[PDB]
């Protein structure tokens, strides 16, 4: 079945493009009364395998998430919606960052500073709420065209641990991009566990590396099983990493040994003011968050709020 | 007994036609003539002040909207005078009313000659050309005017045109109509507005510029401007849905601008 063919059975959203289609998931976007949405089309094959699951940890993840400003759970999900078919429901943003890495007006060096402090804070915000992000990766972290970071396609059907002898497990629900890059902490890799916030750490230090790298992934399956054996550590693709903050911001984030790898808002501590501008904590994640999630401004509103604060915002972000 | 009382109305953005404003006359007495200052400056007695009871003035009108000039000044054309300031003139101003915004003014300087090649400001008033809701101004209009100064079109005018500025108005409806007609008290109320009139002629140096806006006249109907911009009728289908687009995007399906501008110098 063609990802299109899906749609055909349902009134309510309208098929519009496909964004890739894997044996795991077949992606369309979808045009609806709200906007334009991302559907993931799960092919259902085998009835037996309970979805029940799945669709308690969504529901789940949507409650905990609903404040969560950086971070987009899935906003419903339907086990029979083509009888032969489960599907995902989200908003469609922008860009997602391997796109936007590439798409002009290229992203400063403030504004990738801007993007791994808001992935920090999407992953701080989920890890809080009690939720993790089983498979962070620059195609998951999305970018509004005014650059608010979402975090989104948390991996929660997802195994937490993979078996390092069979990569069957890592090509399936991993790597849907087929760029064999793997930011999967080592420790998920072994011989249904719980996901741990440093597996998300791991993950987010390698998306931060490869925003920082203009796209060089920091690891792909071999890379990574090496550094999980201890014959191999990125020092090259580190070396790509322009900024000497963000370069030991990744190397502390992407350490082997998960013991040591903090929690997002301890990286946010440590790097205030060093790698993250101070303005970021104290002017510019609390305004521009009255444009973000579940806002109701418009474009001619955003721009009559922007310049009747004008004044402010030059004070704050100038002096 | 009275044609129907329908309101007749055209929207600023759809009357595509200059806007033209009458220089009527200016009322009131100059400055004197302070021989203190023609002492000090004997250029002064070769100015128009010194040189006739009724130099020939000319005044510049010139819109201004957000303290800024919508285009240049027109100046209304040579007339002489000999006992009193009459241009009677139309002047078609560069502007149309699409071009007015709700703020336009219209700032006014009376001009007189001051020895060769220079001009003194004579005075200078300022009158909003929409009204306080939004109609453009209708029919004979007197403007207070500053002595010695120009017009200014800065936002909020200094030079406003806007006792006997409540009567005149009262005056002016009783002349209209718009006031109920009582001959045994108009007769008697009317002298002592005159006696009012006098008093503030001899109290100040006032000076009135009286201008006159155009009539729109459709099959002898009357339409007032009222300024309007084009869709704004068009209120926004405004939808409180967050079901699933949780964060709205407003450049969401848009064409990305700075790669086609890369494009267009690249390629
Ligand atoms: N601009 C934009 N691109 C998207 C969006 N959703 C998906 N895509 C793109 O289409 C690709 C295919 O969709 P996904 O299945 O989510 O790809 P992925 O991030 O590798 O998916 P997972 O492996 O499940 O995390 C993604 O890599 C993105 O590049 C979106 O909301 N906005
Ligand atoms: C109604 C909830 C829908 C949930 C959609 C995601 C379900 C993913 C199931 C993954 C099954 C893996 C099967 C396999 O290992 O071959
Ligand atoms: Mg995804």
């Amino acid at each position: 079945l063609s990802v299109e063919s899906y749609f055909s059975d349902i009134h309510d959203f309208e098929y519009d493009k496909s964004l890739g289609s894997t044996r795991f998931f077949k992606v369309a976007r979808a045009k609806h009364r709200e906007g334009l949405v991302v559907v993931k089309v799960f092919a259902i094959q085998d009835p037996t395998l309970p979805l029940t699951s799945y669709k308690q940890e969504l529901e789940e993840l949507k409650i905990r998430l609903n404040s969560a400003q950086n971070c987009l759970p899935f906003q419903k999900a339907s086990e029979k919606a083509s009888e032969k078919a489960a599907m995902l429901f989200r908003q469609y943003v922008r860009d997602n960052l391997y796109d936007r890495i590439s798409t002009r007006p290229f992203l400063n060096n403030i504004e990738k500073r801007w993007i791994a402090f808001q992935i920090l804070t999407a992953v701080d915000q989920a890890h809080k709420s009690g939720v993790r992000h089983g498979d962070i990766k620059t195609e998951n972290v999305m970018v509004t065209s005014w650059n608010w970071v979402l975090l989104t396609d948390f991996a929660s059907f997802k195994p937490t641990y993979l078996p390092e002898d069979n990569p069957a497990d890592f090509n399936y629900f991993f790597d849907t991009s087929r760029r064999r890059t793997c930011y999967i902490a080592p420790e998920r890799f072994v011989d249904r566990g719980e996901l741990k916030r440093a597996m998300d750490i791991f993950s987010a230090g390698c998306v931060i590396a490869e925003l920082f790298t203009e796209g060089v992934p920091l690891f792909d399956l071999s890379q990574l099983l090496a550094y999980r054996n201890g014959h191999f550590f990125p020092e090259q693709v580190l070396n790509k990493i322009e900024d000497h903050s963000i370069r030991e911001l990744v190397t502390q984030m992407i350490h082997r040994e998960p013991d040591k790898r903090l929690e997002a808002e301890d990286y946010l501590k440590q790097q205030r003011g060093n790698a993250f501008p101070e303005i970021f904590y104290t002017f510019l994640q609390p305004y521009m968050a009255q444009f973000a999630k579940e806002t109701f401004l418009s474009a001619d509103e955003r721009i009559l709020v922007i310049r009747k604060d004008l004044g402010n915002i030059i004070h704050n972000l100038c002096g | 007994m009275g044609e129907a009382e329908k309101f007749h109305y055209i929207y600023s953005c759809d009357l595509d036609i200059n806007v033209q404003l009458k220089i009527g006359s200016l009322e009131g007495k100059r400055e004197q003539k302070s021989y203190k200052a023609v002492l000090e400056d004997p250029m002064l007695k070769f100015s128009g002040l010194y040189q006739e009871t009724c130099s020939d003035l000319y005044v510049t009108c010139q819109v201004f909207a957000e303290g800024k000039p919508l285009a240049l000044p027109v100046r209304t054309s040579y007339k002489a005078f000999s006992t009193r300031w009459n241009w009677n003139e139309w002047l078609k101003l560069p502007v149309k009313y699409p071009d007015l915004p709700r703020n336009a003014q219209v700032a006014l300087t009376i001009w007189d000659v001051y020895g060769p090649g220079k001009a003194v400001p004579v005075g200078g008033t300022t009158v909003s050309l929409f009204g306080k809701y939004g109609m453009f101004r209708q029919g004979m209009h007197d403007l207070k005017v500053w002595p010695n100064v120009e017009a200014d079109g800065s936002e909020p005018t200094k030079t406003p045109g806007r006792q006997m500025s409540r009567l005149a108005k009262l005056t002016k409806a009783h002349r209209q109509g718009h006031m109920v007609k009582v001959d045994w008290l108009d007769r008697l109320t009317f002298r002592e507005i005159e006696m009012i009139n006098e008093s503030e002629k001899r109290s100040s140096n006032f000076m009135y510029l009286m201008v006159e806006f155009r009539c729109v006249k459709c099959d002898d109907k009357e339409y007032g401007i009222v300024y309007y911009e084009k869709d704004g009728d068009e209120s926004s289908p405004i939808l409180t849905s967050f079901e699933l687009v949780k964060v709205p995007d407003p450049q969401m399906s848009m064409e990305n601008l700075v790669e086609s501008k890369h494009h267009k110098l690249a390629r």
